[PDB]
């Protein structure tokens, strides 16, 4: 069970673009599975992905 | 902006989905830079609804 309501709440997130669905609606739908791809990139190319 | 949610988008003040108008933003870091820490600027936190 994921607390997707509160993960969005941390104000550290400076570039929070949810192309998939709206952020607040992360709470209701049930995910088949999930990919969690983590890395660190340049400050300029943050929006190239 | 109409189409965003957050502490700055709904918890303090909301823009309607049919809003028409002009937002204006400019760099007031000159006057707003207060040696007293300008802590007189508040906002409600995480209101239970929207």
């Amino acid at each position: 069970v994921a607390d997707y309501s509160v993960l969005y709440n941390s104000a550290s997130f400076s570039t929070f673009k949810c192309y998939g669905v709206s952020p607040t609606k992360l709470n209701d739908l049930c995910f088949t599975n999930v990919y969690a791809d983590s890395f660190v990139i340049r400050g300029d190319e943050v929006r190239q992905i | 902006a109409p189409g965003q949610t957050g502490k700055i988008a709904d918890y303090n003040y909301k823009l309607p989905d049919d809003f028409t108008g002009c937002v204006i933003a400019w760099n007031s870091n000159n006057l707003d830079s207060k040696v007293g820490g300008n802590y007189n600027y508040l906002y409600r936190l995480f209101r239970k609804s929207n």
